[PDB]
RNA sequence: ACGGAGCCAGCGAGUACAACCUUGGCCGAGAGGUCUGGGUAAUCUUGUGAAACUCCGUCGUGCUGGGGAUAGAGCAUUGUAAUUAUUGCUCUUCAACGAGGAAUUCCUAGUAAGCGCAAGUCAUCAGCUUGCGUUGAUUACGUCCCUGCCCUUUGUACACACC
């Protein structure tokens, strides 16, 4: 029967959506990738030098599908963990804002994310349709 | 006491910008909810204010 | 109206509200099926009522659980207790007495918390120490 | 998945910018062993040079070394930003450079002797060997060793 | 000619309970007496106004603190009710301590 | 090289306005001068220009004493001798071309060095 | 700041042909295979321990019992 | 006058402290006992409980 | 340890005769900047999408990708004013540190411990304190041996009382 993103494991669905977005030539990566920490909390760029932006976009799209609507600051709160503040106690450091802004604009160009009246951005019918389609892809991929 | 120089230093903020409202002191001040009463006078007048020892 | 009731299960600060209806064997938590509980290694904890009772006991019964508050494992135990209590309450309300008593015998003979909420809750902290019931340190010199 | 790695060509020692570097370490962390180059800067230099990140420094070829070397002396040519550079705005001539193994320590020494000569408080504190950035010294750094 | 319902709202505050509950009960009884439709005295989380304070005025002595506090109870009420009787209710049955506030919201 | 500050040569350093140095100066100076200026540094500049003018062109100009430590040394200030308040003494300092960018406070050591034993 | 251990390189940072015939020869006869077990015999550095360990899942030389991260559990194929 | 309700109650308490201490300072010769602050829709009544009521009135 | 991905709280607090909590949209790599919109508060920040934690990879016993002290340069914020680095951010040097002697501290269940968040200091600043919640144990369930405490009996040349 029909299948939503809630019926598929998070990590596998996100990996498959990243792979599918990477395979097709859409979802342009900003020219400043390979450069950025992705947050003040981190101290190195992603280990996967190329393709990590697709993973982040997949995670963002799944997050907007699951939740009500999400802006950029909320994603900054979501991503980013604890900064090793040298010899001081760790705290919570918000993620980089430019990366998430570019992710949301790229998702807008792909048509998967729509601007919501209540502020932030919500899921769009076409994009959520592709999300269910690739959730089915992963689910019948499992067995 | 030239008016240009007397009390000329700004006092918009910091330790001495606000006083105790009881004693005029600048130490041990309680700014919570706009009390602006220092701790000892707060301990004295808490019951009159509405604050009680409860748990 | 559809025979359906609502129960709940709590942990330290977790709370799972479970609606039980006469369905088709449909068990979802937070809109996701039980097989994908937030963690992974306490998954058997949340299957535990299923396997202790036997799935065929509730094959035409559907489960919807919304779990909020508390950390991961507290939420998991909340879903555990919520599902167990929902099954027991539904069987009491609409099925039969002996069925509910047999479910309670299968449950309470195993991890009593399955039907009884845990009594332990955090101890308030006190001045003179960084812990709820610990002191800072002494110097003596 | 795995390769024999062509016995007889895998280098074990290298001399990039007149410092001996062991080649068996991962490329980025092997480059990290030269003064003025850290894990972040070496990682970015390796990324721009297109050499494999998970490769071993003792197994990449010679023109790879010279291309990496060329990238990591004039970074601004290869789209390394104005920031992320070691010494930016360069208060001798205003051109954002990046100091390296000998150059880093040497130029730090000229900056130190400039601060000594300028008779700045920071300079005389440096000349004395005391803490500079304004830390308490009653209990901090009470042992030379 | 004030037949237009103002969908008025009555909210309360206090640092005490019995007087506030008494005022709310009198308000509800008055509303029922004149056949008024209402949403009941909905309870609001008692906001605990807390200050921690060191006991020693001079710092000397074993570290001992204390916590003073009040609670504020709100219990707002809204009425889909006529004009004059509602206002007359607001200007009557007032107890010191409990504070009454009225919002027309029409 | 003899001296360049940030690519601007010493010869250009003597004859050059404050604002160009602000654009050349680091971020802290940029914010300080962009945040508005007190009248006291302007008066110090006026007095120091007068002192430079007064000197018969071939000796070290007369020392100008000042309590101000929070303002910095602009290119117009070079060639000048100022006594920066130290708490007691208006400590002497001649303003060299490498003064620039810094404050005066770096050259009036508010504490005496500590010697043990 | 000590010097007590006095450890050598003690690890094949790069695999060699003779070492390849080795890893393949006792790819069986090692009734339990893991990263630490593989490097215990001095023939693997530890990063390529995972490389050769994942490579053996090519023609069913060994079987997986659990594939959790941070380690691996493999038995000889029977 | 718009202000947070918790802050408004705190201000009411500190105002009562104001009044009580001021009356203690002033009516001390009157055998001052206490003060009650009642708030009506229009008037802020201030009842003074003291011994020498007729002298307090003056 | 480091990369991604999962995504879970409870105490709070928050602007008026002042300028607080900040969502959201654009910029910047980040700190941050700007434009708007909510919230005098179960309404908005806020479900405070917090860390530890979980899954998949890189690392592989090397003072090493641990440790981040000490410094060099630059970018911003608060501030009349930041040098004697306020604080935040970016690149680099990366020190001592190998589970720490005598000795000594706290603690018997949501306890200790790990982990963070809020509030008080606050124009800016915590490694502090007061509270709160997450994950959550080993070992007692006894004794007067050390340190003391309570009652009784006894002795005293002590009563500023075994200092
Ligand atoms: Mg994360
Ligand atoms: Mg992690
Ligand atoms: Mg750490
Ligand atoms: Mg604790
Ligand atoms: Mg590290
Ligand atoms: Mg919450
Ligand atoms: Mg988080
Ligand atoms: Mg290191
Ligand atoms: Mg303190
Ligand atoms: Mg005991
Ligand atoms: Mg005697
Ligand atoms: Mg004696």
């Amino acid at each position: 029967p029909g299948v939503s993103v809630r019926d598929v494991p998070a990590q596998d669905f996100i990996n498959n959506y990243a792979s599918f977005l990477q395979r097709q030539g859409k979802l342009e990566v900003p020219g400043y990738v390979d450069i950025v920490k992705t947050s003040a909390g981190n101290e190195l760029p992603p280990q996967d030098s190329e393709g990590w932006f697709y993973k982040r976009a997949a995670s963002v799209a799944r997050h907007i599908y699951l939740r009500k609507q999400v802006g950029v600051g909320k994603l900054n709160k979501l991503y980013g963990g604890a900064k090793n503040r040298g010899v001081r106690p760790h705290k919570h450091v918000d993620a980089s804002g430019s990366i998430n802004r570019k992710v949301l604009q790229s998702l807008e160009k792909l048509g998967v994310v729509e601007i919501s009246p209540k502020g932030g951005r919500r899921i769009s019918d076409n994009g959520l349709r592709d999300l269910d389609r690739i959730a089915a892809a992963t689910l019948e991929d499992e067995e | 006491a030239h008016e240009n120089v007397w009390y000329s230093h700004p006092r918009k903020f910091g330790k001495g910008s606000r006083q105790c409202r009881i004693s005029g002191s600048h130490s041990g001040l309680i700014r919570k909810y706009g009390l602006n009463i220092d701790r000892q006078s707060f301990r004295e007048k808490a019951n009159d204010i509405g604050f009680y020892k409860y748990r | 109206t559809v025979p359906s009731v609502q129960t709940f299960g709590k942990k330290k600060s977790a709370t799972a509200v479970a609606h039980v209806k006469a369905g088709k064997g449909l068990i979802k938590v937070n809109g996701s099926p039980i097989t994908l509980v937030q963690p992974e290694i306490l998954r058997f904890k949340v299957y535990e009522p299923l396997l202790l009772v036997g799935l065929d006991k509730f094959a035409n019964i559907d489960i919807r659980v919304k779990v909020t508050g508390g950390g991961h494992v507290s939420q998991v135990y909340a879903i555990r207790q919520a599902i167990a209590k929902g099954l027991v309450a539904y069987h009491q309300k609409f099925v039969d007495e002996q069925s509910k008593n047999e479910l309670k015998k299968a449950f309470t003979s195993y991890d009593r918390t399955l039907l009884i909420a845990d009594s332990r809750r955090p101890e308030p902290k006190k001045f003179g120490g960084r812990g709820a019931r610990s002191r800072f340190q002494k110097s003596y010199r | 998945s795995l390769v024999v790695q062509e016995q007889g060509s895998f280098q074990h020692i290298l001399r990039l910018l007149n410092t001996n570097v062991d080649g068996n370490i991962n490329v980025v962390y092997a480059l990290t062993t030269i003064r003025g180059v850290g894990r972040r800067y070496a990682n970015l230099v390796c990324k721009k040079a297109d050499v494999d990140l998970h490769k071993r420094a003792g197994e990449l070829t010679q023109e790879e070394l010279e291309r990496i070397v060329q990238i990591m002396q004039n970074p601004t040519h290869y789209k390394i930003p104005a920031w992320f550079l070691n010494r930016q705005k360069d208060v001798n001539d205003g051109k954002d450079y990046h100091s390296l193994a000998n150059n880093l320590e040497s130029k730090l020494r000229d900056d130190l002797e400039r601060l000594k000569k300028i008779r700045s408080h920071r300079g005389i504190r440096h000349f004395w060997g005391l803490r500079v950035r304004g830390q308490h010294t009653k209990t901090t750094g009470r042992r030379r060793a | 000619q004030e037949v237009v319902i103002h969908k008025i709202r009555i909210n309360l505050t206090s640092t005490k309970v019995k007087q506030l509950e008494n005022v709310s009960a009198n308000i509800i009884k008055n509303a029922e007496t004149f056949k008024l439709v209402k949403k009941g005295p909905v309870r609001l989380p008692t906001k605990v106004l807390k200050i921690s304070t060191r006991k020693t005025p001079n710092g000397e002595g074993s570290k001992t603190w204390d916590t003073y506090e009040m609670r504020i109870h709100k219990r707002y009420i809204d009425l889909e009710a006529p004009a004059h009787i509602v206002k007359r209710i607001t200007q009557i049955t007032i107890e010191p301590g409990v504070d009454v506030e009225v919002i027309i919201a029409a | 090289k003899t001296y360049s500050y940030k690519g601007v040569d010493l010869e250009k350093l003597l004859e050059m306005p404050t604002e160009d140095f602000v654009k050349l100066a680091p971020a802290r100076v940029r914010r300080k001068f962009a945040r508005g200026l007190s009248e006291k540094p302007a008066g110090l500049m006026k007095k120091l220009r007068a002192a430079k003018l007064s000197a018969p062109e071939n000796e070290k100009p007369a020392v100008v004493r000042t309590h101000l430590r929070n303002m910095i040394i602009v290119p117009e200030m070079i060639g000048s001798v100022v006594g920066v308040y130290n708490g007691k003494v208006f400590n002497q300092v001649e303003i060299r071309p490498e003064m620039v960018g810094h404050y005066l406070g770096e050259f009036s050591i508010t504490y005496t060095p500590v010697r043990h034993g | 700041s000590k010097k007590s251990h006095k450890d050598k390189a003690k690890h094949a940072v790069v695999l060699d042909q003779d070492k390849f015939d080795r890893i393949m020869k006792e790819a069986p006869t090692y009734r339990y295979v893991s990263v630490s077990v593989l490097v215990d015999r001095f023939k693997l550095g530890g990063s390529l321990a995972r490389v050769a360990l994942r490579h053996l899942e090519n023609e069913g030389i060994i079987k997986p019992v659990s594939k959790h991260s941070k380690q691996a559990i493999y038995t000889r194929a029977t | 006058a718009i202000i947070s309700k918790k802050r408004k109650l705190v201000a009411d308490g500190v105002f009562y402290a104001e009044l009580n201490e001021f009356f203690t300072r002033e009516l001390a010769e009157e055998g001052y006992s206490g003060v009650e602050v009642r708030v009506t829709p229009t008037k802020t009544e201030i009842i003074i409980r003291a011994t020498k009521v007729q002298d307090v009135v003056g």
